[PDB]
């Protein structure tokens, strides 16, 4: 919103841009604790291996 | 926390109450009888109080 408002003032502000990176896709892994416990595999071992 | 032979699941809510509470309950402050908090600020050595 601030960037758009600044862009709406070309005669006072120029090239108002973010000094940072935008959000990007990420690969989320949901480990089911119930399933891991049922199959006899520790969460610590899973996380360490990954 | 545990899986029973029946197939039921023991959760942390079953054996305990989960709350958002002070790290320690030692100090409690009142201002004119009303609940309050505060910061007691001690000046650094060789610094100007003003």
């Amino acid at each position: 919103q601030l960037l758009a408002e600044a862009a709406k003032h070309p005669d006072m502000l120029t090239s108002v841009r973010p000094n940072g990176l935008e959000d990007t896709p990420q690969f989320k892994i949901d480990i089911d604790q119930e399933k891991a416990q049922a199959l006899g595999v520790s969460i610590n071992d899973i996380n360490t291996t990954l | 926390l545990k899986v029973n032979q029946d197939g039921s699941r023991v959760l942390l809510r079953d054996v305990a109450k989960i709350e958002l509470g002070g790290e320690n309950y030692d100090i409690i402050a009142e201002f004119n009888g009303q609940p309050a908090s505060g910061l007691g600020i001690k000046l650094a050595t060789g610094a100007n109080a003003l």
